[PDB]
């Protein structure tokens, strides 16, 4: 008759009354984001989100979460990408990400758009998700760098990509992590994340406090001595090494 | 590899 909370290493969690087999199955299960406040509440089967409605975790009483549903009929479902499909709702934003980041012109010269904080946050804060289609390292490594601007290694078997035209916010805004530019003195890192809609992906997490309207940057981590990297990154590495 | 963040 109790409630259970199961946390992922990234700080998100599933919460609810488990069934006889210890599974997160029911009509009142929730995924709670790492702010411990934004939640997707509703029907889950063995921890997979079937219909999660946007909610706010208002309090816990005896361990039991007390949610308030947000207005608007915002509903989400598990929707892991494939090699060819990035999302079934490319234009439906992630509600936690939408409160934390926006896209605008980068402050880095000739670097296109960048990702910026909406609000002040502390260290270790998950800001944005890096979802994309899932393809192999062989495909990515055997094609030209001009097609590999948005490729992010997930693990030894899978690379996440945001190919054209999903690199434009008008065609894809379900996640925004591909909009963060590179720096050798970054304020964020790529980190593993298990997302209830996107499945196992990576996120952008701050390494230190960031101010409102500060540009979020991450180290892209190309191999400097296999560098195997785009020319703009090669140029910047030589500059970084000279400051050191 | 021609992707970000691989563990070398
Ligand atoms: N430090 C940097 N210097 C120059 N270009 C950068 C950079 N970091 C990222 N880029 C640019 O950003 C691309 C990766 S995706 C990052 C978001 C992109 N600026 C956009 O407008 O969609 C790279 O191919 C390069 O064009």
């Amino acid at each position: 008759h109790g409630v259970c909370w199961i946390y992922y290493p990234d700080g998100g969690s599933l919460v609810g009354e488990v069934n006889e087999d210890g599974e997160m199955t029911g009509e009142k299960i929730a995924y709670v984001y790492p702010d411990e406040r934004t939640a997707l509440y509703g029907k889950f089967i063995d921890g997979e989100m079937i219909e999660g409605k946007l909610a706010t975790l208002m309090s816990t009483e005896e361990g039991r979460p007390h949610f308030e549903l947000m207005p608007g009929n915002s509903v989400y479902h598990f929707d892991k990408s494939t090699s060819s499909c990035i999302s079934t709702n490319a234009l439906l934003p992630d509600p936690y990400e939408s409160e934390r980041v926006y896209v605008a012109e980068s402050l880095i010269s000739s670097a296109g758009e960048g990702l910026f904080s909406k609000v002040a946050v502390g260290p270790n804060t998950v800001m944005s998700f890096y979802n994309g289609v899932r393809i192999t390292h062989q495909e990515v490594d055997s094609r030209d760098w001009a097609l590999n601007g948005n490729t992010l290694s997930l693990d030894e078997e899978t690379v996440i990509d945001v190919p054209e035209p999903y690199n434009h916010v008008s065609k894809y805004c379900a996640s925004l992590g591909h909009k963060a530019n590179h720096s050798f003195t970054p304020n964020c890192i790529y980190d593993m994340f298990v997302h209830p809609r996107f499945g196992p992906i990576k996120c952008i997490r701050t390494l230190r406090a960031v101010e409102a309207d500060e540009e979020l940057t991450v180290a892209y981590g190309y191999d400097h001595s296999p560098p195997e990297a785009p020319e703009w990154y090669q140029v910047e590495l030589k500059a970084f090494q000279a400051t050191q | 590899s021609k992707s970000k963040d691989r563990k070398y």
